[PDB]
């Protein structure tokens, strides 16, 4: 979007600018510089707002985790509300015929891995190896933070055989401020590091890894589970151009999981939110 | 194979071929299946079409000699005709409206990638040629059902209105008892 | 949003569920309305804060103003700032030395034409008669307002021999509250009403009008918004056409006006 250079779409008609107004031009763009410095404070206050409002969305989640969970029970104002939106006739109430109770089935079986799975973005990064374990996946949250800036995103796994942890952790440390580098290109707040989480793989289950072969080497093995060993950025590094892009990837990917699936887990969960590619 | 769901896309091919139509829920149950059990097999037979190149690629034209594999007579000819307008119009707004198409280029891209067995690049015309493959072949399968259930003087396509379509066709009950 | 439930992704899944999981379903179907609920009142808040960021943003804009109008020179710190950016000493030396200095030039002649034509979007709506009179622009501005909910884009023009307001206003109604009788559809902030502003023409110089008189394709009838349905024949299409009003003012509103310098220059694509 921001470019840098003699690449500009107006150039020719900048180059032919008298002087003076070059000169008033350039005091423009001083102007524009002061303008997205406070653009940054607005961010920051937007950034401030939204984790004042995780205490307020708090009761809505915990109520969903529960449900998912099976620890408590569907009231009567819940069980008269549609499961689906714009069904004609008889429709709901055939809907609501097609399959019997089964109290041994308890909560939301795979009610994440099928939220994740459906938005079209996360779907491309869980491979038929992942599914199985986003299967034991209970809960997932997040939560922001003003000091050091960021959010993370935690993925909470019942007892599984696949690795020994509760809880994946993936966090964001963002930069709010116009970048040095480039001020006029700030659009917003960017990702300064990605921090993932190890994982404690039982034997043989390390889906992530793989060996190649005079030599045997370690290679990268698609898997959704890579989010939790994010590339590194420049200041950690020994490909800048792709592994650049790749981080920007991940914090898409970060950001649709926050801002989009969490609070809207149930309508993936459906399938009634739906992108025209 | 896990069966991915088209529907949507379905309804919009058929409100193309019939305005006046509507589908069951069981009708569209089948119509999924059978574009299912297609895309499988195309995607298959592109894997084992991949390993006779350098870097196992599978591009339109790994696609559009497993059409030829698969689809019997002129099924093959008609949706490769379909599919090679597909590639030429997206090569020239979204992906599948580029390439004239309801059927969705981005998630069977998506298909290809972690179905298909080769260990080399998907390339995206590859995507544009199957999702046109598919798309014809429900449009074909439409018209005909749709054509069955007005016969019968009702405005629902019905699993019996899909199954005299494709009994009724050579090439299309050919194509599903081999699949 | 699907709104054909046998539709959605994950239908059959869905109606296999057992009944005692489809009424769990259901339950977080109810829980996700009393999240947008709360993501609504989020949206408002947001809507303050832009309000309470004007004062802060109005000066440098202002400043943008004069320097455009040729009421003001540039500082010496201003003009030590580079005219375009990823340019090395020898082409901003070079550049700067392409054209003498004209002191019959004053401000910056078509800045607002320019910034507005480089956008995609707004370069779409400018027809070629309207270009001479988007020359006479001198500033456009945008506001907020909390009651009633919505912002307005002002078009300053000086005078000239189109038309003779001074002033240009486009006004958005805006509601923030999710729609009662479909919650779960609700994505932030939606057009009411689209209010525009009745445009003075001088004898023979209205653009929207053409004697075929019948309407002509012009960026002005951007004044003369769509209806929406309190103040209508056809229906779905008159919506559509109010959702483009309204996404054209979104456009200048948060993109352009806030960036104006970079799209006269052609650094943002």
């Amino acid at each position: 979007f921001q470019h840098m250079g003699l690449l500009s779409t107006n150039f020719d008609m900048i180059q032919a600018l008298p002087l003076n107004v070059k000169q008033r031009v350039c005091a423009l763009k001083n102007l524009q510089m002061k303008t997205i410095q406070i653009e940054s404070d607005f961010y920051k206050r937007v950034h401030e707002l939204e984790i004042e409002f995780e205490g307020k969305f708090k009761s809505t989640f915990d109520q969903r985790k529960a449900i998912v969970a099976g620890e408590v029970e569907p009231t009567k104002e819940q069980i008269d509300t549609p499961i689906l939106e714009g069904l004609e006739g008889d429709q709901l109430a055939e809907l609501y015929k097609a399959a019997e109770a089964d109290p041994s089935a308890k909560g939301i079986k795979d009610f994440w891995l099928t939220a994740l799975r459906t938005h079209d973005l996360v779907a491309e990064a869980i491979e038929e190896h992942d599914v199985p374990i986003l299967s034991y996946l209970t809960d997932v949250t997040t939560a922001a933070s003003k000091d050091p800036a960021g959010f993370k995103i935690e993925f909470h796994f019942a007892t599984n055989p696949y690795f020994k942890n509760q809880v994946l952790t993936k966090t964001y440390l963002l930069g709010f401020d116009p970048d040095a580098e480039a001020p006029l290109q700030f659009d917003g707040p960017h990702v300064i590091r990605a921090v993932g989480d190890t994982i404690e793989w039982e034997d043989g289950k390390n889906v992530t890894k793989k060996a190649v072969k005079f030599l045997t080497k370690t290679v990268k093995a698609d898997s959704f589970f890579n989010f939790f060993e994010p590339p590194k950025s420049k200041d950690e590094r020994n490909d800048d151009e792709q592994a650049e892009e790749f981080l920007e990837l991940d914090y898409e990917m970060g950001q649709a999981i926050r801002d989009t699936i969490i609070p809207r887990a149930v309508l993936f969960y459906t399938g009634e939110l739906q992108s025209d590619d | 194979m896990r069966k991915e769901s088209y529907s949507v896309y379905i309804y919009r091919v058929l409100k193309q071929v019939h305005p006046d139509t509507g589908v069951s829920s069981k009708a569209m149950s089948i119509m999924n299946s059978f574009v299912n059990d297609v895309f499988e097999r195309i995607a298959a037979e592109a894997s084992r079409l991949a390993h006779y190149n350098k870097r196992s690629t599978i591009s339109s034209r790994e696609i559009q000699t497993a059409v030829r594999l698969i689809l019997p007579g002129e099924l093959a000819k008609h949706a490769v005709s379909e599919g090679t307008k597909a590639v030429t119009k997206y090569t020239s707004v979204s992906r599948s409206a580029r390439a004239g198409l309801q059927f969705p280029v981005g998630r069977i891209h998506r298909f290809l990638k972690q179905r298909t067995t080769s260990s080399g690049r998907v390339g995206a015309t590859a995507a544009v040629y199957s999702a046109a493959i598919l798309e014809y072949l429900t449009a074909e399968v439409l018209e005909l059902a749709g054509n069955a259930s007005k016969d019968l003087k009702v405005k629902r396509i019905t699993p019996r209105h899909l199954h005299l379509a494709i009994r009724g066709d050579e090439e299309l009950d050919t194509l599903i008892k081999a699949t």
